[PDB]
């Protein structure tokens, strides 16, 4: 969006390292008393050269307003004042007084007010009366931008503002330096028809306008025709933003009539204007008739139909510097979007249009069979010797099988692990105290079953070694465990193997225990 | 950059830019790593930089070194995004930095913020070449900083100006849209008013920068 | 008695003050006089469960958001977010108002009211109103001019607060007037008003 970069350049052009803008934006100061504004006045006084004052996001009361006006009396080089939203929370009895006091302070100071912004302040006719005195006075003969967006003026406020603008123009022309307004932003004020016509009359006097924003003013066609006639006089118009009004069809025809005679318009925002597919054709004809330098054109949510959309697209394609076209929201058929894309890509741009994303048209053996952690508990303390007694310890193969079955259900739960460890201790104590029992055979079979070693007859290994490794770690620390089997376990546990890297913690703990002995 | 003030055998203090030291190598390695990572995913890098910038404006993490580091990181990833993504990211970053410049009080804080803005601008010549109004505004702002007596502002202006002149030398000689004359003619016509407050070496740098636009 | 602090929030020019005035007096303020700050209006309703009072804090829609106006929302118990049916720009701000409300008062009955449904050129349509589905809101079309569903929001809020789904308004506890009293000192003045009353036409459209 070229508007974003233009605004960025404008903001960059007015940044200084010293002697420049003074700001209080985003401080939420509640200047509810004269003393409460001591810091603000002290800071304002201590400023060499002042050329801008921002009071955004604050709450200026009557007393604070008087104090700030008295402070401003000194500053004579002031040229801009962005007072957007500096009365949040004040009632009707406190806004006009503060605004009049600030206006008097600026007038007596002798400023020039190249810009005057009062956006987002709830003024209405009362606030308009409040700052009319400032607007008429000599402080606004050089005024070049007047932003009143969202002031909520209304019909009466619009009439008063138009009268003030006309009087200011008359006085300025009498002096010798006629008022030359360039940017006028009065949106969201409900200037429906009387305010709109009054401001159109005010514009007709001033031929210097370049931008004019009136979005969301509830304007209907009877006022939009007068506004278009007023625009026709101004030959330097560059941006015509009238988003979210009601033109129906007469308004669009009236606007096309003036667009025919304007040769410098660059932005035309008519979104939500209910053009209804006939004013779309009229605007298409007007732009086709010749309107160079056009960069943007918005007709979104105008209830345009397919044929009118194609006509406007064809008319627009001839433009050279086109940079954005919006038609989202129109009642274009799904094939209509494809046809529009084809028509546009027939030209060079092929992508200028905005996205059309919205359109319409005894049991020890039983446990040993399938060991489970819970089944071990049910045996109670009997499990200590029942497992040892039942198992045949004469042959090391059965001892190893019993050890593996017991340790398979090993879990970190405190109760289960203690039962498993005492059962293992009893089983090995009965196993190791047997003359007809070779320990090395037991170790070799244990390694074979765990998969750490290979065997003549390939006995299928086990899946998880966590339980067996934990049981071994516990066993290594008991007395009955021979001090001669430590090296074999160490060698085959440090032995690389995929089945071991799965359980790194048990392997590491076992290795630490082995290196202890 | 690594700038060292060195006096030669004739007692003439000059600013030398060390080129192939260890610190420059460290910065180049970090820039390469960050550019690779941004190519892998630019949205995440943009999010990280945006979050850090937001932490700077709200003041919960404000610091000169933190802002300098953030701006060096932003300038290191120039050219690692598509043109439109880079344009949007730059608009956001520069708008936020400009908003922070007015917020902070004092001449030193504003000088630091302006120096960082100019460093970021000079590291994205594609953005400047794409848009002429912004480039002209930046050049005029640099010319305004050349009358600033605050320490380190004129040097920053001269460095940024020479960078912009080297990278975008072809947009000054040619006539742009809406301009009746080339910008180089405007610079040459009023050149005694631009270098009036500069020290001799800064004047030499300015003459070099203008020369890059005449070749 | 029973009081339910209600907060009426919505963009400028939507009909909050007109809605409240039509409820408490029955008139129709067709002039747009922007509300400054906040205005407290008590509305007394009578239901089958007794009388209730809504303290409607009609807030100003022209102000910005933020904490500067959080004073309005403190200790709130129900909210009416009002947007203008004949303006999409006003509908785009409903999410902002809902966010601002839920920032201060987390869980409260919030009613979305689409005003000005009597105008023929309608921009926002029943199909495009999808915000209330994402959250848990009740959406109602109202018209302070033609009196179309102009008490449904209060009825729904009362139903959700009192806790009786089958609550509905009863007629009134209206009793006979105390007594006829007149002051002859000002009586003549009254007659003068009648002499002017016959010389003006009713606001008939
Ligand atoms: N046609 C029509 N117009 C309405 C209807 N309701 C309200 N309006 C108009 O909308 C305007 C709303 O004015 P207010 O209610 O006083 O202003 P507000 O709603 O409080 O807006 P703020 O004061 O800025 O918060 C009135 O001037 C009416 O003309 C309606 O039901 N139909
Ligand atoms: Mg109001």
């Amino acid at each position: 969006a070229s508007e974003d970069i233009a605004k960025l350049a404008e903001t960059l052009a007015k940044t200084q390292v010293a002697g420049g803008q003074l700001s209080f934006k985003g401080k939420s100061l509640k200047l509810n008393t004269a003393e409460d504004a001591k810091d603000v006045i002290k800071e304002i006084e201590d400023f060499d050269s002042l050329e801008a004052l921002r009071l955004e996001g604050n709450t200026v009361g009557v007393e604070a307003a008087r104090v700030i006006a008295k402070a401003l009396e000194k500053k004579s080089e002031l040229k801009r004042c962005h007072w957007s939203d500096m009365f949040t929370g004040r009632l009707r009895t406190e806004i006009p007084p503060a605004l009049i006091s600030l206006g008097e302070g600026l007038i007596t100071a002798g400023a020039q007010l190249v810009e005057l912004d009062l956006s987002d302040n709830a003024f209405g006719p009362d606030g308009v009366q409040g700052f009319e005195a400032l607007l008429k006075s000599s402080a606004c003969f050089t005024l070049q931008e007047l932003k009143l967006n969202n002031c909520g003026m209304g019909i009466g406020g619009g009439k008063i503002l138009a009268a003030a603008l006309t009087e200011c123009h008359r006085k300025s022309s009498a002096q010798g330096k006629p008022l030359a307004l360039k940017v006028f932003v009065a949106g969201r004020n409900r200037l429906e028809n009387d305010g709109a016509t009054a401001l159109a009359e005010a514009f007709r006097v001033i031929g210097t306008l370049e931008e004019v924003h009136m979005p969301q003013n509830g304007i209907n066609h009877p006022g939009i025709t007068a506004l278009a006639q007023a625009f026709a006089v101004n030959p330097l118009l560059r941006v015509i933003n009238l988003n979210d009004n009601t033109f129906t069809e007469k308004g669009a025809v009236a606007m096309a009539e003036t667009l025919k005679t304007l040769r410098q318009v660059e932005v035309i925002n008519f979104g939500d204007c209910l053009v209804r597919s006939k004013g779309a054709v009229a605007i298409a004809d007007a732009i086709r008739g010749g309107l160079p330098k056009l960069k943007e054109l918005n007709l979104s949510f105008c209830e345009i139909k397919r044929d009118a959309a194609l006509a406007v697209a064809e008319a627009m394609a001839d433009k050279a510097e086109l940079e954005k076209l919006d038609l989202n929201g129109n009642t274009l058929g799904e094939e209509g979007c494809e046809q529009l894309q084809e028509v546009l890509e027939g030209f060079n741009m092929a992508k200028v249009l905005a996205s059309l994303s919205d359109d319409e048209d005894a049991d020890v053996s039983t446990f040993l069979a399938f060991p489970s952690p819970e089944k071990l508990l049910r045996l109670g303390p009997k499990s200590s010797v029942l497992i040892a007694q039942q198992t045949d310890t004469s042959d090391p193969e059965k001892v190893v099988s019993a050890f593996l079955k017991v340790s398979s259900v090993f879990k970190d739960e405190a109760t289960v692990r203690m039962a498993v460890q005492d059962a293992v201790d009893a089983l090995m104590q009965k196993a190791f105290n047997s003359s007809s029992f070779n320990s090395n055979t037991f170790l070799t079979r244990l390694l074979v079953h765990m998969g750490l070693l290979k065997s003549e007859d390939k006995v299928k290994a086990i899946a998880n070694l966590y339980g067996p490794l934990m049981a071994l770690n516990h066993m290594v620390q008991q007395d009955y465990f021979p001090k001669a089997l430590a090296p074999l376990l160490l060698a085959f546990v440090t032995k690389p193997n995929s089945a071991l890297e799965s359980c790194s913690f048990a392997r590491h703990s076992l290795l630490q225990t082995l290196y202890k002995v | 950059e690594e700038v060292l003030v060195v006096e030669n055998d004739q007692g003439e203090v000059v600013r030398e830019f060390m080129k192939d030291t260890d610190s420059i190598n460290l910065y180049k390695n970090m820039r390469e790593t960050l550019v690779y990572l941004t190519h892998l995913d630019y949205v995440d890098t943009e999010r990280i930089m945006t979050e850090k910038l937001h932490n700077q404006v709200n003041g919960t993490e404000w610091s000169w070194k933190n802002l300098n580091t953030l701006c060096w990181a932003i300038g290191s990833i120039s050219g690692a995004m598509h043109e439109e993504d880079e344009k949007r990211f730059l608009v956001t970053v520069i708008k936020d930095l400009l908003g922070l410049c007015e917020q902070k009080r004092g001449k030193d804080n504003k000088a630091i913020i302006a120096s960082n803005i100019m460093y970021i601008v000079g590291q994205y010549p594609r953005f400047l070449r794409a848009h002429w109004k912004f480039l002209k505004t930046v050049v005029n702002k640099l010319f305004e900083f050349m009358h600033e007596t605050h320490d380190g502002v004129q040097d920053m202006a001269c460095d940024t100006f020479i960078k912009i002149a080297q990278k975008c030398r072809r947009h000054f000689v040619q006539v742009q849209v809406g301009e009746v004359m080339p910008f180089i003619d405007e610079i040459l016509n009023n050149i005694n008013t631009i270098i009036c407050d500069l020290q001799p070496q800064q004047v030499h740098t300015f003459y070099e920068a203008v020369g890059y636009m005449i070749g | 008695q029973v009081q339910f602090k209600l907060v009426l929030v919505g963009d400028g020019g939507t009909g909050k003050t007109t809605f409240v005035k039509r409820h408490l007096t029955g008139e129709f303020e067709k002039k747009y006089v922007a509300t400054l700050g906040v205005e407290v209006h008590p509305l007394v309703f009578h239901t089958n469960r007794g009388p209730i009072k809504f303290n409607v804090w009609d807030t100003a829609g022209l102000e910005k958001f933020g904490g500067l106006r959080d004073g309005y929302y403190i200790q709130a118990q129900c909210a009416i977010i009002m947007f203008d049916v004949t303006s999409r720009v006003t509908y785009k701000n409903v999410p902002n108002w809902h966010r601002d409300l839920v920032r201060v008062c987390e869980n409260i009955p919030i009613v979305l009211c689409g005003n000005k449904v009597d105008i023929k050129d309608r921009k926002v349509k029943a199909k495009s109103i999808v915000f209330h589905r994402k959250k848990n809101l009740q959406y109602y079309d109202i018209s302070a001019k033609s009196n179309y569903n102009f008490e449904k929001p209060f009825l729904w809020l009362a139903r959700k607060l009192i806790g009786d789904p089958n609550l509905e308004f009863v007629a009134m506890p209206a009793l006979a007037p105390p007594e006829v009293v007149m002051d002859p000192a000002l009586a003549a003045q009254y007659e003068h008003d009648l002499e002017v009353a016959q010389t003006t036409a009713l606001p008939d459209e």
